[PDB]
């Protein structure tokens, strides 16, 4: 994974129960951006019609 | 995932389950206990009558909902008719005792 | 950039995360000094010594 | 009232009867086109009945009289 | 359409032919080139209907041109395809074959024919003949026959006798039987002999035959002659996308049976040898049995995948059957699933993301768009919502408004698992949840998923808003404490801001309002925690509903003044003048609710959450490594422990101390070291803050964040810091023993490899028990709620007689639950009066709210008669006044709701949390003796000569403070009525030596003491004071063992000294292990001895299961003298000789210690043998009240040990349903000893003793069962068939011909009607008045 700064301070209840509060900078610089590749299949058969 | 009106099973005609095939959540057995503990009979009646097991029930519900009339019409669950037919085919007689 | 609840440390019995946090801060401080002095290019031998 | 339903139950006497009476009122209020005797003040269909039963204008005993005078006068009009 | 009941019976061939629209002959199912079904196959469109709606096979009649004509080219009728789901078919079986359910289920034809099952099995397999009728007396009916002697009978008689094989023989046997002759014969011959081993079987025979008599159900239909077939739709052979097919194994079973059926049809007219016909008949029977139940009678018939085929019975039974996964619990529509996240939201608002909002309410969007006129047609609206134009959001913003949505979190343990929230649109993906409700859900924000449902009809919305809204749900149904207590961060902030620092800032400054205090704090001129003087105006409602204000000046911290902007004008200031811990916040919330109302409570809670979050953010608290302090004595304590550890090791290697003693010493010293380390830890952590303010030095409460999070109760406990910074105690290896080498280090200092390896034992075991026993918890919950189905309130007050006596739980130790809470919410059953006589507070019934409780606790009352659920006299339900007030609302329960389901959920939810010589008086009081046989010893003190005596500590008021147990033959250092202080050893007795102390005084000469036949001469080798030795049966001579060795008391003239005041002789009998202390010639005084006799979750599951303990305690059922009869024949025998009554004798184990002797007198329901007690015996001897008290106390002990509080009224209600069966002993309206329902017996006797008849009815006796048996043994059959063992209940209800009136909840749930609970009760009362009026 990545590594970044962290402070242990209860912020306005947004980390109420093990929740994570995140900053806009990490999204700006794409630290946790991932890539997913999927495959789709189209099949042609010879129906009696 | 979120389902409004989609596929239905073959033998019992209930909505399927699983996001990938677009099926609805299973209204499990314990929450039935909870809802009947609350005492909201109509809510569970809708849950097990007009949502999953009424071929001509959910259609009328959808029609009159589009018509702006949220009125409920009940019906005998299809999964109960399949049960009756199966237990009758097992060789044990079973009838619905009408008035 | 990351804010975490502090009350989740003691009862969860995981104290090593605090030591990891301190170690990471020390490592980043060393690297920060290295890059800060690198911007001015004092001496190759000075970097070697440090 | 709107977020709480305390004072309505005294006008009724039970928790399980208020839902029935509110539903019966709202049925004719919505599809019957009946003007609610409570002012509307920008409230939805299933809350004006609750407010009206909070102020206590309808009751099962008096919900069965104005629906009979109308039908008897309709029958008089036909005959 | 509307019906009243359900009918179940046997299927005669007549109606099985009537149902079918045709008969099948061809095993073929479908063509391969085309895909049209063949004629008279398993899919014949003629028999079952057209494949496509309103179409025929050829095309002559179609498109409703001919409505209901039959197409002559093919022979099919034109109609809808739904008829395929209802049309039935039959197959004519060439040879009759036996039903499997009525053959293997335990027999229903074995009893009916009174034959062993093995004989019937031999007959069915074509192995032995059976004589249907024999003309001669040599043979007889129902005599099994082997082939050789069968041929002998053939050659001897021939046609005179009639015998044969196969299911035809069984059918003929059933035909020949006459039911009325057996009915009149067995009933008469039953009374002639009291063979108790045969009474039950004869009664079962009579019941079965009489059920056959009055059911109109001929036994001839037991054997199948023509077999029905399932409609094609329920066994679909449908194409797959990949050009293949898939079908139910029912098709394979039907194919096999029809194939061998037509094979037998061919063989019958082929005139083949009878061996092949017998083989074919055998395989026909095997195939039909496999079809009905594959893996039941023989080897399970497997398919192509070598797996057993699912018979139609397997589709109707078990967890995978239609009952559980398709009837009770179903898939549902208009729902969604998401991940959970935290929110600033109000208590009644839930964050619903916009993307799912349009998907869920899409039909509503279509309707609103149609009514608004922006869409000409429905599909235009579909295109518009597909285009997500701004208009659809304009519709969404008000369509969702004032429309509640239900939220669910699997698993749903208790009633609070479903909550209705008002939706609030949010732009994201996850469901936003109000933090306060999380504790209600037992949900943590770590990826847990959440389900959202939407109600459609107006009644559903009204129910959701008025009943399911989170504001309505504050208190648990289990008990009345709140559920919305702030969990961890709000309490942290409150505990921080309501603090006192002696040297902070601006201390002593005098202020006149909270507003300027908050402006001072915001300006930073004054610290949050600083002592100041503030002017405060508070309010009280001392007047009859009016609030009056009082203004004053108080010394307080700044934060307590700031918090005053939140309290809703109705609480005293003292409630917000503390450190505000967890319990403080919870109790002040409860007080606010119980004083003001509901809406101010929720508003106050919301403002508390807001301010707590805000100030917690403002403060700032972190967990630094330096906060983990380590006391400097840790290594010193380690050394001062290992010193004597090595010393003990050296002592053990010396050999002067045993292994067990060494183990005990080392575990004790390690525990002492751990306690010292923990004490040092708490000393260093609780008052570590040393600060000075215009002085020298003062110690205050710690400012450590860890101390803040531990003391406030937000998370963790002070016991956890012990392993956080000190040694991690001692753990036990998985075998059960505890390792004597502890983990001396801690997490802060790190561990050794072997220390971590050792700790992993306990860690993995703890994970394992949690991972396993939750399944037992779920099964317990299911079994509990199954029996609690139909407990619903029907009346308000039945006007019953007295109920149950109530007492505190002072027994054993300290008073744990006083009378205050144990009766809070109950209703009395009699005119309870204050200790001052003729001062009555209740007219035999009142609602014991807090005020009456205060009035009674002010007085010295200790026992009250309260109305119980079990004592209710209401039929088919309970009345409110017999139950008590609600816990969810606080008022008296109104009719309509269901009590059984909520009680079962309440007692089943904590299941996952509960996986695992001398008497000293402690406090001053008067010593009282309960049921004492006092006597005076040789020293003049008071001693005891009975087992039924108890020690009581009476206070100055009169109520008992402490209770203790004193055994028989004990020595007391004090008498009765002694007012003594605590800390004195009052009662003394040897733990092993059980004396036979004599209550009277006189000469003691050895009588009935014959040496060499009953006793042995042994003398003490050190003291010399010894006498004749009496040993047990296994050690004494059998020559003199016939008579029990008795040592009577004599005098100078040699006569028995009788009991003072009674003419009964006074002599003692000596059992085994009795060595007489005094010699012959010497005597003893009163109170002196003659001979010295030396001496989790399943635990709550077995009680509801009513399991018999392994060594039940034997009690007496009648009073009188206890004597002994048969001796040492397998087991001893105990005779009872009462004053006038009968010889009650029974087996008694001589290997277990007794409480009385030959010369003693014992009353009924008394302890003769020791050990655990059986509830069945408790109910049989003592009344229902005793068993209710026993069950409630025993179950409450386990829940108390784990610190989980449950109101007792949620327990005996199950007991109320646990006691539902009765056994008759008299006659007049029923059988002799059959079991029935006690309420049925009550309604039977409600005319037999009333004006309808003088006296003909019978007397009954209550019976107690297991929870599962009680669940199965009900009037309805679907209720039992939907739970467990469906085959047995089905096959017994079929022969019994029962009908169910649809009274239970799950019955209507299955049938889809309104459930008779709440509004459903308001509908069923109308329906019942309708049916009463006809």
């Amino acid at each position: 994974g990545q590594n970044m700064r962290v402070a242990f301070m209860p912020w306005n209840g947004y980390n109420f129960e093990d929740s994570i509060l995140v900053s806009e900078r990490v999204v700006q610089e794409d630290r946790f951006t991932t890539i997913h590749i999927q495959e789709l299949a189209c099949v042609s058969r010879d129906t009696k019609l | 995932h979120a389902r409004s009106t989609g596929s239905y099973s073959l033998v019992t005609q209930q909505p399927l389950g699983g996001k990938a095939q677009f099926g609805g959540q299973r209204f499990g057995e314990m929450e039935v206990w909870a809802l009947e503990a609350y005492g909201a009979a109509y809510t569970l009646q809708e849950m097990l009558t007009v949502k999953s097991d009424d071929v001509n029930g959910r259609t009328k519900m959808y029609k009159n909902i589009v018509d702006g009339n949220h009125q409920m019409e009940p019906g005998m669950p299809e999964s109960f008719n399949v049960l009756l037919k199966e237990i009758r085919s097992l060789g044990i007689n079973i009838e619905l005792e009408d008035e | 950039d990351i804010v975490l609840n502090p009350l989740g440390v003691p009862s969860r019995m995981n104290i090593g995360q605090i030591l990891e946090t301190h170690l990471g801060m020390a490592a980043k401080g060393i690297g920060d000094k290295i890059n800060a002095m690198l911007k001015q290019q004092q001496e190759v031998a000075k970097l070697r010594e440090f | 009232a709107r977020v709480t339903v305390q004072d309505a139950v005294e006008k009724i006497g039970n928790r399980f009867d208020l839902v029935l009476v509110a539903a019966r009122r709202a049925r004719q209020m919505q599809v019957g086109g009946k003007d609610p005797l409570v002012p509307e003040e920008n409230d939805k269909t299933t809350v004006i009945a609750l407010r009206e039963i909070e102020e206590g204008l309808i009751n099962n005993q008096i919900l069965d009289v104005r629906e009979r005078q109308e039908q008897q006068e309709q029958e008089a009009a036909e005959l | 359409e509307e019906f009243d009941a359900i009918k179940i019976a046997l299927a005669s061939p007549d109606m099985i032919r009537s149902w079918s629209f045709g008969e099948v002959k061809k095993p073929e199912t479908i063509n391969y080139r085309t895909f049209k079904p063949e004629r008279d196959g398993l899919f014949c469109a003629r028999i079952f209907g057209p494949v496509k709606d309103y179409e025929c096979l050829c095309g002559k009649y179609k498109r409703l041109k001919h409505r209901g004509v039959i197409c002559e080219k093919c022979g099919v009728e034109v109609t809808q395809t739904k008829v395929r789901r209802e049309r039935m078919g039959h197959i004519e079986l060439a040879s009759p074959t036996a039903h499997i359910w009525f053959l293997k289920s335990l027999s229903r034809i074995g009893l009916l024919l009174d034959m062993p099952l093995r004989d019937i099995e031999r007959v069915l397999y074509f192995e032995s003949y059976v004589v249907i009728e024999g003309g001669m007396t040599n043979l007889e009916r129902q005599q099994i026959l082997t082939e050789e002697q069968y041929l002998d009978a053939l050659e001897e008689f021939g046609d005179e006798f009639d015998a044969k094989m196969g299911a035809e023989a069984i059918q003929a046997l059933l035909k020949s039987m006459d039911l009325e002759q057996e009915c009149e014969q067995l009933r008469e011959e039953l009374n002639e002999t009291n063979s108790e081993t045969k009474r039950k079987k004869l009664t079962k025979r009579i019941k079965l035959l009489e059920a056959f008599v009055q059911s109109g159900n001929k036994p001839e239909w037991m054997i199948l002659t023509v077999l029905p077939v399932l409609p094609p739709d329920l066994r679909p052979l449908v194409p797959l996308d990949g050009g293949r097919f898939a079908t139910s194994d029912l098709n394979d079973l039907y194919r096999r049976v029809i194939n061998r059926n037509n094979r037998l049809k061919r063989l019958l007219d082929l005139a083949a040898p009878d061996i092949i016909v017998r083989n074919e008949k055998r395989m026909l029977q095997e195939a039909v049995d496999a079809l009905l139940d594959n893996g039941r009678r023989g080897r399970a018939i497997t398919g192509s995948n070598k797996r057993p085929l699912k018979s139609l019975a397997d589709m109707i039974k078990g967890k995978q059957g239609r009952f559980r996964q398709n009837l009770l619990g179903k898939r549902v529509d208009y729902s969604g699933r998401s991940v959970i996240t935290v929110g600033y939201l109000r208590l009644h608002q839930c964050g619903l993301p916009k993307k799912m909002a349009l998907e869920l309410f899409k039909p509503f969007i279509y309707g609103k768009l149609e009514l608004r006129g922006l869409a000409t047609t429905i599909k235009a609206a579909k295109k518009m919502v597909e285009r997500e134009e701004a208009v659809v959001w304009d519709i969404l913003d008000e369509v969702i408004r004032e429309h509640p949505v239900l939220l669910n979190r699997a698993p749903t343990l208790h009633r609070l698992g479903i909550q209705a929230f008002e939706p609030v649109l949010i732009e994201g993906k996850a469901i936003q949840l109000h933090p306060l409700v999380c504790a209600a859900y037992n949900a943590d924000f770590d990826g847990d998923q959440m389900a959202v449902h939407v109600p459609l009809t107006l009644e559903a919305q009204l129910e959701a808003r008025a009943l399911m809204m989170s504001t309505n749900n504050i208190l648990s149904p289990a008990n009345g404490e709140p559920i919305i207590v702030p969990s961890q961060d709000v309490v942290l902030g409150l505990y921080y801001m309501t603090r006192d620092c002696v040297n902070a800032k601006g201390e002593g400054m005098v202020l006149t309002g909270p507003k300027e205090a908050e402006r001072l704090y915001r300006s930073g001129l004054a610290s949050l925690h600083a002592r100041v003087k503030v002017r405060i105006t508070e309010y009280e409602k001392d007047a009859n509903g009016e609030l009056v204000a009082k203004t004053s000046l108080k010394d307080t911290t700044v934060g307590r003044a700031i918090l005053w902007m939140i309290v809703p004008k109705g609480l005293p200031y003292s409630i917000v003048n503390q450190a505000l811990g967890k319990k403080a916040i919870s109790k002040m919330l409860n007080t606010c609710y119980r004083i003001l109302g509901l809406k101010p409570t929720v508003i106050f809670a919301d403002q508390i959450m807001y301010t707590g979050f805000a100030y917690a953010a403002r403060s700032g608290a972190s967990v630094g490594i330096d906060d983990m302090v380590i006391p400097e004595k840790k290594h010193e304590i380690i050394s001062e422990a290992e010193a004597e550890v090595a010393e003990i090791q050296e002592q053990f290697q010396s050999g002067l101390v045993t292994a067990g003693e060494r183990y005990n010493k080392v575990i004790d010293i390690w525990a002492a070291a751990n306690d010292r380390v923990s004490k040092a830890m708490m000393d260093n952590l609780q008052t570590e803050t040393v600060i000075n303010r215009d002085g020298q030095e003062e110690k205050q409460v710690s400012f450590n964040s860890i101390y803040m999070m531990a003391d406030s109760g937000a998370r963790g406990s002070a016991a956890q810091i012990r392993q956080l910074a000190g040694m991690r105690g001692l753990m036990a290896k998985p075998d059960g023993s505890i390792i004597e080498t502890p983990i001396t280090a801690n997490f802060r200092e790190g561990l050794n490899v072997l220390q971590y390896f050792i700790s992993t034992h306990g860690a993995r075991k703890g994970l394992a028990d949690t991972a396993l026993k939750t399944a037992n918890s779920g099964y317990l919950t299911r079994r509990l709620v199954d029996v609690a189905q139909d407990l619903v309130v029907t009346e308000d007050d039945c006007g019953t007689h007295e109920g149950i006596m109530m007492t505190p739980v002072i027994e054993g130790g300290d008073v744990k639950e006083p009378l205050r809470d144990r009766v809070l919410g109950r209703v009395t059953a009699e005119d309870v009066l204050k200790p001052g006589t003729a001062d009555i507070l209740v007219p035999r019934n009142t609602l014991l709210h807090e005020q009456w409780c205060d009035l009674l606790e002010e007085n010295s009352v200790d026992a009250v008669k309260v109305r119980s659920v079990v004592s209710c006299d209401t039929d088919f339900g309970v009345c409110a006044h017999c139950y008590g007030r609600d816990l969810a609302r606080g008022h008296i329960i109104n009719k309509g709701e269901a009590i059984g389901v909520i009680a079962a959920q309440s007692i089943g939810e904590p299941g996952t949390q509960l996986t695992m010589s001398s008497i000293q008086v402690k406090n001053k009081g008067s010593i009282k003796l309960s049921n004492v046989k006092s006597v005076v010893n040789s020293s003049g003190k008071l001693v005891i000569t009975s087992r039924n005596t108890e020690l009581k500590l009476i206070d100055e008021f009169g109520r008992t403070k402490e209770s203790y147990k004193v055994p028989y033959g004990a020595v007391l250092a004090k008498g009765d009525g002694e007012q003594v202080a605590g800390g004195e050893t009052v009662a003394n007795w040897d733990p092993h030596t059980m004396p036979v102390i004599t209550e009277v005084s006189g000469f003691v000469r050895f009588t009935d003491m014959i040496d060499g036949q009953t006793i042995t001469r042994q003398t003490d080798e050190l003291t010399g004071l010894s006498s004749l030795v009496v040993l047990d049966s296994a050690e004494r001579t059998a020559g003199g063992k016939d008579l029990r060795p008795a040592l009577k008391i004599v005098d100078a003239q040699g006569n028995d000294v009788l009991i003072p005041g009674t003419d009964m002789p006074a002599q003692y009998f000596l059992p085994g292990k009795a060595i007489v202390q005094l010699e012959d010639g010497v005597q003893i005084s009163s109170g002196d001895t003659l001979a010295r006799i030396p001496q989790g979750l399943p635990r709550v599951a077995d009680l509801f299961e009513a399991r018999r303990p392994k060594e039940p305690a034997i009690l007496a059922e009648i009073s009188g003298i206890v004597s002994f009869g048969k001796e040492t024949k397998g087991k001893r025998r105990l005779v009872i000789t009462p004053v006038d009554g009968s010889p009650y004798e029974e087996m008694i184990p001589k290997w277990r210690q007794l409480n009385v002797f030959e010369g003693e007198r014992v009353e009924r329901g008394d302890v003769i043998s020791d050990g655990p007690e059986a509830p069945h015996d408790i109910l049989r001897l003592r009344g229902v009240h005793a068993v209710t008290r026993y069950i409630v106390n025993e179950v409450q002990d386990v829940y108390r040990l784990q610190g989980v509080k449950i109101n007792d009224k949620h327990i005996e209600v199950i007991v109320r349903q646990m006691l539902r069966k009765a056994t008759i002993v008299n006659a007049g309206s029923s059988d002799f000893l059959e079991g029935e329902q006690v309420e049925y017996s009550r309604v039977k006797i409600a005319n037999r003793e009333l004006e309808a008849n003088g006296k003909v009815g019978a007397t009954y006796s209550r019976d107690l069962l297991g929870i599962t048996k009680a669940s199965l043994a009900t009037e309805s059959f679907i209720s039992a068939a939907s739970f467990q063992e469906t085959t047995r209940v089905l096959t017994e209800a079929a022969v019994a011909g029962k009908r169910d009136e649809l009274r239970g909840l799950k019955e209507n749930v299955i049938v889809g009607r309104l459930i008779p609970a709440g509004t459903g009760y308001a509908y069923h009362q109308d329906r019942m008045r309708r049916r009463a009026a006809g």
